[PDB]
């Protein structure tokens, strides 16, 4: 599909797609473009798309989980302007907060 | 003991034949570490080396070193200096092309009591020093030995952990957003093969005991960590008795002058943070200090870079650190080191004592190529769990993260399959909180400062002490060179910087390990001179001989590397002789 | 059955029998012919065709076991023609193929 | 029978401690293999220690002139691959092979 | 099938050390020269 082209994903076409969906399609496609279309622009610029959009590609299949857990609190003290008369202690993340 | 004018100026009268111009000449680096390791130090170090190797012969005995035929017997005259023949009319590193001239003898001061070549302070004395030094001090049980030495000399250690500690990079903001999976894999490598995990960074080993020694481990896999920590602390305590109190002078008190493992003016080999940097900056105020951060004079650094700031292939002088955990976060702190002195003095006792004992030379540093490490991180395949139904624990469950149907090749979820661990949903989707602390480029550094107040005359600072390191890379375990499901040199690449980690069998992961050079890597230690040299440095191959052939009983090499880390410099006698 | 047929099986009739069945069928008959009908092609011919013929007869005996398992994938590097931007890790095959 | 497998071969001994070592095999069984490759590697390590380093001549280096085992012009009595024959032709060029 | 060639003396370099016949280099010396080697070296634990 979208491989014969100069930076079409552009850190955009990946937050629409689910995380698990594209990674299977790699071993589906065989060959790239014939005109080196999206490769005259730096290979680094191409690499500057998927690895920076994938944390949002997973953010939606993780944003469906958002309503079946408990939001974390910080792992340090993290001084607050209201901490007075109650001392802050941090929580190492161990528990299994998926609601069952 | 510095009276060297009779051997320096009276030496530009005799004749000097030619040797290699490698182990005596230093250069600089400007590019990334990838090509300067794969292309540089391969074709010129197969043209500069093939004529007359030098300075590596240490198989010698005090019967043959002293016979009239020794080529070195002429250049060893005062046990407080390292004499040699080198390229002349050079006073700085310079370029990566050595100039033309007749040779000239530049000098340098032998720093530690160990730099004495092997057939002069033979290994017998060097490891008999331990039984006087460590007489009845902290010895550990042999079962922990059987475990840890196994872990080190293992030919099967999974690369999942290798990538694991290249994706934590030390800072505590992410360090605590993944702990469920981390204890799960430590259990997965302990309770499966009876071998502990994460033994390759005293950063991690001091991290862990304070947050896994309180319930999320078994009582033994963490007690081994505690053994490896408390023995380090006992060696730190062993020098408290080898010091006299009451000579605080020029910032450095007597605690700093005794051992080099205390010396803040010589930087640890693998530091991610800026601790000894600032510990050393108020030092060396009379010790001619200068730094080299990727060819550049000065340095910049930010507080936290994001994913949208990807730019893995930068060039400037940036030295990233994780995040300031609390306080202010905007244009407030130019720099602050994390904690007090207990970090930069202690993080390298492990490096320089403990690892060389279990390794015996079975270790080799490796800079990390990151442009396929975070790219191949953010595509984990984790099964959504029904809002009403519980989570699985078995791999046969068709909706467990590990089931044999959901397997998509070219994913991170398969590294565990090649690892035989258990994972769930609460363990792997807690990975992509790394968008707050991401390590862009592994780098190279050159740091230099004059000696301490004990070797400061008008004709000794011109023999400066160079120190090269590799920021944000990895020190690595035994290599395989026989694996196929994963490639050879596609993620890391060896950048041997310390003579404890200069294995040639581990050099076989660079593209271009030609057999006509694989013969020389077996003899001459592969060391790019812009990150360290033989004579001009602190740790040596004549010292590294005490870790390789010393054949200690595995409880004496550690303490033996301790008294062999004392200085022989006219001041350094003032305490050690009492 | 095909013992009195010179070079006729030749992996043109052996494939029909199953896997479970011909193991009882080869040990059924006893004799070669008196006019050496099943001899003028040497035993290194009859066995040479019979080995690959049994291989086939068991090859389409496993022509049905596919939709109760998961397919064979790439267990080596065998570099991806689309290797750039993505490091390809081989999968070790040690699991249980039984899909339900 | 407490009796390990694939001991009458080296390739069989080699194909286990790399791939079958991720925790699939029982610890007190796999550690035998984990020991035997260690033993052959430590038998190779002592070859270097009883030779001088850098005195090669005419293809065959120092370690190729001391111990007949390590030298590549020698052969093993079993040939699975063909790389040993190729390696006895890369060298042995000037020994009338 | 070897031809009917008259006998003749020949010679061949004993390539390695061990080719010296044992009633000139005795097993008791062979194993002591071996034991001198494995000094502080690795040895398999009997469990293995």
């Amino acid at each position: 599909r979208v491989v014969f082209d100069p930076s079409n994903p552009t850190t955009f076409s990946v937050e629409a797609i689910a995380a698990y969906t594209p990674v299977a399609l790699i071993r589906l496609l065989n060959a790239s473009g014939p005109l080196q279309p999206g490769h005259r622009v730096d290979i680094a610029d191409a690499r500057s798309i998927y690895t920076v959009g994938a944390a949002a590609s997973a953010a939606r299949a993780r944003a469906n989980h958002n309503a079946n857990t408990i939001r974390r609190t910080a792992m340090f003290a993290e001084t607050d302007p209201m901490t007075w008369l109650r001392p802050t202690v941090g929580l190492k993340r161990t528990f299994n907060p998926r609601i069952i | 003991l510095l009276d060297v004018e009779a051997t320096l100026v009276a030496l530009r009268q005799q004749h000097l034949d030619r040797q290699c111009y490698f182990g005596v000449y230093v250069a600089e680096g400007t590019e990334d570490t990838l090509d300067v390791q794969m292309g540089r130090f391969m074709e010129t170090w197969a043209d500069m080396m093939p004529h007359h190797p030098h300075w590596v012969n240490e198989h010698l005995t005090i019967l043959q070193f002293i016979a009239p035929s020794n080529p070195r017997l002429r250049f060893e005259l005062n046990p407080a200096f390292d004499f040699f023949v080198a390229p002349g009319d050079v006073d700085l590193p310079g370029p990566q092309r050595p100039p033309e001239a007749m040779p000239t003898v530049n000098a340098t001061l032998r720093i530690i009591n160990g730099n004495i070549p092997v057939p002069l302070c033979p290994i017998s004395f060097r490891d008999c020093r331990g039984t006087q030094l460590g007489l009845g001090r902290h010895t550990m049980t042999p079962a922990t030995i059987k475990a840890v030495k196994d872990t080190f000399e293992d030919r099967a250690y999974p690369t999942i952990f290798y990538m694991l500690e290249a994706v934590i990079h030390g800072n505590e903001r992410n360090f605590c957003a993944l702990l469920r999976l981390l204890t799960q894999c430590i259990r997965g490598y302990w309770e499966q093969s009876h071998r502990v995990a994460f033994v390759n960074n005293f950063h991690m080993l001091m991290y862990i005991t304070t947050y896994l020694g309180n319930g999320e481990l078994p009582e033994v896999c963490i007690n081994i960590y505690r053994d490896l920590l408390q023995h380090v602390r006992a060696l730190r305590q062993t020098i408290t008795d080898f010091t006299i109190q009451g000579e605080g002078h020029n910032g450095e008190t007597s605690e700093a002058l005794n051992n080099i493992l205390t010396d803040d003016t010589f930087i640890a080999p693998i530091l991610w943070d800026c601790d000894a940097l600032i510990y050393r900056d108020e030092a060396a105020r009379d010790r001619l200090p200068a730094i080299r951060v990727s060819g550049r004079n000065g340095y910049q650094a930010l507080h936290f870079v994001d994913m949208a700031g990807h730019n893995f292939q930068r060039r400037d002088n940036v030295l990233i650190h994780g995040r300031p955990v609390r306080g202010d976060t905007g244009q407030g702190i130019p720099i602050t080191p994390h904690h007090d002195r207990e970090w930069g003095i202690l993080s390298k006792i492990y490096y320089y004592i403990v690892i060389p004992a279990f390794s015996r030379g079975s270790c080799c540093t490796m800079g990390v190529r990151y442009d396929r490490l975070y790219p191949a991180l953010q595509a984990v395949i984790v099964p959504e769990i029904p809002a009403d139904e519980e989570a699985p624990t078995t791999p046969e469950d068709p909706r467990h993260p590990l089931h044999a149907h959901q397997l998509v090749p070219n994913s991170l979820n398969v590294y565990f399959h090649n690892a035989h661990l258990t994972v769930d949903g609460d363990a792997l989707l807690t990975l992509q909180e790394l968008m707050g602390d991401m390590a862009e480029r592994t780098t190279a550094i050159l740091v230099s400062s004059a000696p301490d107040a004990g070797a400061a005359t008008a004709t000794t600072r011109n023999m400066r002490i160079y120190d090269g390191a590799l920021y944000h890379g990895l020190i690595m375990m035994a290599y395989q060179a026989y694996d196929e499901t994963i490639a050879t040199g596609t993620f890391f690449y060896p950048v041997p910087v310390n003579p404890l980690f200069a294995c040639p069998e581990h050099l076989a992961s660079l593209r271009g390990m030609t057999n006509a050079r694989r013969v020389l890597a077996k003899m001459v230690p592969p060391i790019p001179p812009f990150l360290g040299a033989n004579h001009h440095a602190t740790i040596r191959q004549p010292v590294a001989y005490h870790v390789t052939h010393s054949k200690s009983d595995f409880n004496t090499l550690t303490y033996s590397l301790l008294g062999g880390y004392f200085k022989f410099t006219p001041i350094s006698l003032t305490h050690q002789l009492r």
